[PDB]
């Protein structure tokens, strides 16, 4: 029995978290009311005696307009109504109002629900939180929920998937402020803190697909599948299977580097998969073509440190290592010298599963790639050149001052990101 | 009237690009939507060997 | 009465250890319910080598399925021949461990090991003539080759001359399936070379190319290579359960095989394997099969034999043969191949001819070689520690439990102690 | 097995490309939507049974590619191959190579990565172009310099359309057919060339077709490239590979411009009364009338002649047909090549395409010849560069889009060397 605890904070991660539980109940036979007409689904679910099935996730955000669309919505007959924690008035996108003043109230309520679920659990494996960087309640609140678990619980891994602030577009003003609050706290107790961006999923949607004008809806299903291709090795028996705790060691080279990227390989429609040949020897380097990636960045200026190509579906393992060494003989895929042949595989026997009504075709194979790369420090260079220009004039400090932030801690966190910029320039250098 | 306006007259312009729907993929993909369309069966190799 | 006590550990050895019992039970006529179905006589009269017998006229194995993560043991209970075992010795726990050597020998494997070894103690103290152990593991992770040293350390504290027979899958050259693999593989060499006597070393890379070239299989899945390893499992045990004309136990297959107390690693191999297309086109003899034994391709571990000299080749033959043909044609392979055997040993080979071969062909064979040329396997892995160790890479997990850098430096020399002695004895 | 990747550029090549795949499919047994009711050299295969060709089409206008996504053959190609820009090269080598070209040259090359990363053994890129204008000449120039650098030694073969001695549809066409020699000299390995107007009179005398469109001229060129690629897909008595050609046809590495000729080009009404034995259609290749380039063969001497025979042909009829040509006196051969020839035989006869005007004939010859007499065809092409560039006519457009003024006169002296490199070998040695 190998189980997992989910929390969803902020309208970024809640709305993707609404978008995951369709894909989880569509693998199996559970209808939305919870009645299934099997000892696999205890990762994410539970069973009550009427034939109902009950998930493992708790929904909390201070603003009540996005939780209340689900209770009224067609999915209330699934969850626990004592889990659904609503609120009064949100955090002004202001850190000491998601942490210090208004964020404090619901905490003993919410931490007694990661306590309640785990007390009836057999042996636990990690957490599946879902937040985003530039928020004010998606950064201040999930900071506090991460310094209370591992301080109280201890030695369990953490697996949240965030959204990177793009180097071009954003939908706030106070986000270079707001990022350097959640990347303080993910540095000191988060152990596997993944990320995507809103921008690259727009441009998968133009070339691989052909869907111009991408809504909010089509982004969240793709972010659902990357998770549901990672987390489905805890309910499906396979040839090469990895625990959540097992990649808390082999990914992280030094304590600081635990932020890798993600890529789903055969994202395609019904008019190209009818033409294209998507077998094993070409959907494994499509993860290394410079298009299909989830940060608008240039890969070729970086060396991919530790690539963990998680496969699924109908594949055989001769076709993997024939194609693994096809990458390292290619001179364009430049690697880190001192680390080994860094590649790492995983094979299961469960296909991609299409939620109906989408643009995703029926493919027999799928690759999820988790690639630690050198090529992310340039994006970390831009988000402090986005910061200091405020701090030359000290703009917007008086609202954070107004709720409990000092002046000097905005320089404490920037030298702490001078510490994260200097690490990729002291571990990316050649060892001689 | 919204159905008549958005169905009769407005079909000529926005036929290339919809909001969250990709295209009129039916004239291109000569198949069915429930069919399986990948590279090839490795079940062919499984049955042969 | 040349007995063997079995175990499984790690994910890689659990499967091939489970696919051990598919091969041996077909030889001996057993049905998964435990009814003897074979029509031949000889399947029964040495069955207690690998098996207890169940009351009421029923048969049952002698092994202990253990690993820390419970998916695999629960996968085999639903397996093809799952319902053969005894349900008291499945020491499976719902908990996990993250491929760390530190916790599995000091904290998380310390709670488990008494329940692990009290049933290796059970099946042994009610035995007639115990002679060996058989533990199927793999060299890489913190659970497979972590725990291989756990299940051998407390054994030799009492058993004086018993000969352990483990089977290990080596790290391949070109690819990797764990980043932290040299950082855990050399950790077990500190204890295994002190204690193991047979480790049938296996490359994953060479297993594919036999399937690509000889078998002409484009797609060798994991249902293939376990069934390729499983032949050399039950090919060495021919003179332990069957009649034969040149008989030897695991001790005689150590006094012949082991020259110095630390060069004792075996290379597998199965001769009469051919693709389906050219099978009629090929006629086998004792001269023809001795090519496929001594071929450059029929070795499950990839090395180059033309870069080393064999110490002791021991090929076991099975079936009905002429035994001049055994001895005259295992000298012709030594006369014609002169410089590639050691000059300080006059006869470099030893046969073993059995009377009932394993099923599938009339004239089966199995070739086991102890070369010197596997130092190139040793050179790369020992290099992969030290040229990755010039930056102090992954110590912040293992030092939570007391794995100091004073340990990881000196165990690298205990890999290179093995390299220095093949160079000591290649030029002798 | 062995594979070939086809790229067609420009208005000329893409219109040529639709003519050949109309007939490449009909060689095999596939419906034009890619379905079927040894040819692995040109078609990959999904498990469903769709025949996807190996082709990367490209043009800088949408107006010739949009009839492929909407034509009958929309189901054939994968729709991520039909490369389409935004605005044309305006018949400028300046625009087709420097300003408009470098927005697509990442995508066109990285498609060619994705067709060449699944072929077994790759030997030939049937690139198609023309020496007329901007995209046909100038985009091919950047296209060559990215293939050979990044791929190395895999042999290319290009097909070209040459400006006629008199008869053409451009004004600045010498400015694009001298400056295109700086990319078919160095990197491309062979360039099989036919000028347009010579096909026209063949289409008037032999075929009695008055007013021929750009379809009938594209059917005739379809039966030459298909004759080159017969030995790739259909086994014969003497097959000829692509790597076979380039070391059997080029004397010196600044001379790769062989011609082309097709022997039994006769109409349906006169094909019945004449048998076409290989002793009479071997002569029909060496006629000055039947040559598919207007350069007179009897002005000069022959260098090396490659032949390709298709159909019911027996080999010692060919050797009787070859030796009767060297013994004549008007067919002048070069002094230091006693071998003279090179042959090829294949068993599948030529197949007429529907709507075609050629007849169904049991025998056919493709013919290839380096001549010493196309040196005059460069003599009037440097002159028509010399006439306009005396007073700097028309150069003010190419200069402002990223060209220097000396780059035009650098190409004329380079073309002055090639006429002398092709005339110095013409003398008989002593
Ligand atoms: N993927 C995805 N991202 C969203 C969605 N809605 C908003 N976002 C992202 O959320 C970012 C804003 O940061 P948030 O963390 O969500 O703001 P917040 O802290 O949650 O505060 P609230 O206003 O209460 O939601 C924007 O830049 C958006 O890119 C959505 O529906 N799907
Ligand atoms: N043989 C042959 N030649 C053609 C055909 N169509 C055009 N041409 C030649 O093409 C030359 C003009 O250059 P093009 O390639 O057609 O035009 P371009 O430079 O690509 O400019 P755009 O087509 O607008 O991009 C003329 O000199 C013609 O000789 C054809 O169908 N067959
Ligand atoms: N032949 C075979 N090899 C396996 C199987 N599962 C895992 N492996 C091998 O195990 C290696 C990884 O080391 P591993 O045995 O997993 O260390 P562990 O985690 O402690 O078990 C990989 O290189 C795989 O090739 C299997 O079912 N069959
Ligand atoms: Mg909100
Ligand atoms: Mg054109």
């Amino acid at each position: 029995m190998r189980e997992c605890i989910s929390v969803h904070v902020g309208q970024a991660g809640v709305q993707i978290g609404n978008a995951c539980w369709e894909l989880y109940c569509l693998e199996h036979g559970i209808q939305p009311d919870g009645q299934m007409p099997d000892d696999s689904f205890n990762t994410f679910f539970s069973e009550t005696g009427a034939g109902k099935h009950v998930p493992r996730a708790v929904f909390v955000d201070l603003e009540p307009t996005v939780i209340d669309e689900v209770r009224t919505g067609t999915y209330r007959q699934l969850f626990h109504p004592e889990q659904l924690i609503t609120g009064k008035e949100d955090a002004a996108n202001n850190y000491a109002r998601g942490h210090y003043t208004i964020g404090k109230e619901l905490i003993d309520l919410v931490l007694d629900r990661i306590r309640k679920l785990a007390d009836q659990c057999t042996g636990l494996q990690g957490f599946l939180i879902f937040h985003s960087f530039g928020g004010g309640t998606g950064s201040g609140f999930t900071s506090l929920l991460m310094e209370r678990l591992s301080v109280d619980y201890g030695k369990k891994s953490k697996l949240e998937f965030s959204i990177y602030p793009a180097p071009q577009v954003s939908t706030a003003v106070v986000e270079p402020y707001n990022s350097i609050l959640t990347t303080h706290t993910t540095l000191e107790h988060s152990d596997c803190a993944f990320m995507v961006d809103n921008e690259a999923i727009y441009d998968i949607c133009r070339r691989n697909l052909d869907i111009e004008r991408p809504t909010y809806t089509n982004l969240n299903r793709l972010i659902g599948q990357i998770v549901s291709s990672i987390t489905a090795s805890l309910r499906f028996d396979g040839a090469l299977n990895v625990d959540l705790t097992e990649f808390q060691t082999n990914l992280v080279p030094y304590p600081r580097i635990h932020f890798p990227l993600a890529t789903y390989a055969p994202v395609i429609s019904a008019e190209k998969a009818y033409h294209e040949q998507l077998s094993v020897a070409e959907i494994t380097n499509a993860c290394f073509e410079p298009a299909n990636q989830m940060v608008k960045c240039d890969p070729r200026h970086g060396k991919y440190m530790a690539c963990c190509l998680l496969y699924r579906g109908d594949v055989v393992p001769k076709d993997v290592n024939a194609a693994i060494a096809t990458i390292k003989t290619k001179r364009t895929i430049q690697f880190v010298d001192w680390c080994p042949t860094g590649f790492k595989v995983g094979i299961n026997y469960q296909p991609p599963t299409v939620v109906p009504g989408g643009d995703l075709a029926k493919v027999q194979r799928a690759v999820c790639m988790l690639s630690n790369t050198t090529a992310i420090a340039e994006a970390w260079a831009r988000l402090d050149h986005k910061f200091d220009l405020m701090y030359a004039k000290r703009a917007f400090v008086h609202w954070y001052v107004g709720e409990g932030m000092e002046e000097g801690e905005f320089s404490e966190a920037r030298e702490d990101m001078a510490a994260l910029e200097k690490d990729y320039e002291e571990v990316g250098m050649d060892s001689v | 009237q919204k159905m008549k306006d958005k169905k009769e007259s407005v079909y000529f312009s926005n036929q290339r690009a919809p909001l969250g729907k990709s295209h009129d993929q039916t004239p291109g993909l000569p198949k069915g939507l429930d069919i399986l369309n990948t590279t090839f069966g490795t079940a062919i190799v499984r049955e042969t060997s | 009465m040349r007995e063997i006590v079995h175990l499984q550990a790690g994910q890689c050895g659990n499967q091939i250890g489970a696919k051990f019992w598919e091969v041996i039970s077909d030889e001996h006529g057993i049905d998964p319910t435990g009814t003897y179905h074979g029509d031949s006589d000889l399947q029964l009269e040495r069955i207690n080598v690998y098996y207890n017998e169940a009351t009421g006229g029923k048969y049952v194995p002698r092994a202990v399925l253990v690993d820390l993560e419970p998916g695999t043991m629960d996968s085999v209970r639903s397996g093809p021949f799952g319902q053969i075992f005894r349900p008291d010795n499945f020491v499976f726990g719902q908990s996990g461990a993250g491929n760390n050597w530190a916790k599995g020998h000091y904290t998380e494997g310390a709670e488990l090991v008494d329940s692990v070894l009290d049933v290796v103690r059970k099946e042994a103290e009610s035995c007639d003539c115990l002679q060996g152990f058989q533990l199927t593991h793999s060299l890489g992770g913190g659970t497979g080759s972590g725990m291989g040293t756990l299940l051998i350390s407390k054994i030799r504290e009492e058993y004086p001359d018993r000969i352990m027979n483990t089977f290990s899958v080596v790290p391949s050259p070109k690819v990797s399936d764990t980043v932290v693999e040299p950082y855990n593989a050399t950790l077990s060499v500190h204890q295994l070379v002190e204690n193991t006597d047979e480790t049938y070393c296996i490359d994953n890379e060479a297993l594919y190319d036999i399937c690509f070239r000889t078998l002409k299989l484009t797609t060798p899945t994991y249902g293939d290579l376990n069934h390729l390893v499983s032949a050399t499992m039950s090919g060495v045990t021919t003179c332990l359960r069957f009649p034969g004309q040149l008989n030897a136990d695991l001790r005689k297959l150590a006094v012949n095989m082991v020259p110095f107390p630390r060069l004792h690693f075996f290379m597998p191999g199965f001769a009469p394997l051919t693709s389906r297309g050219s099978q009629q086109y090929r006629a086998l003899t004792v001269p023809e099969l001795t090519q496929q034994m001594f071929d450059a391709k029929n070795m499950m571990a990839a090395c180059d034999p033309r870069h080393g000299r064999y110490l002791t080749v021991a090929a076991v033959f099975r079936g009905r043969m002429s035994m001049k043909e055994v001895d005259e044609q295992m000298l012709n392979v030594q006369n014609k191949n002169s410089s590639y055997f050691v000059e300080w040993i006059p006869n470099n080979v030893k046969t073993a001819v059995c009377d009932i071969p394993p099923r599938g062909l009339k004239m089966s064979a199995t070739f086991i070689g102890n070369s010197t040329a596997i130092q190139e396997l040793f050179k790369r892995i020992s290099e992969q520690f030290t040229a990755m160790f010039r930056r102090k890479a992954f110590l912040h997990w293992y030092t939570g439990e007391g794995m100091d850098e004073m340990e990881f430096t000196e165990a690298e020399s205990n890999m290179n102690d093995l390299v220095s002695e093949y160079q000591q004895y290649q030029d002798a």
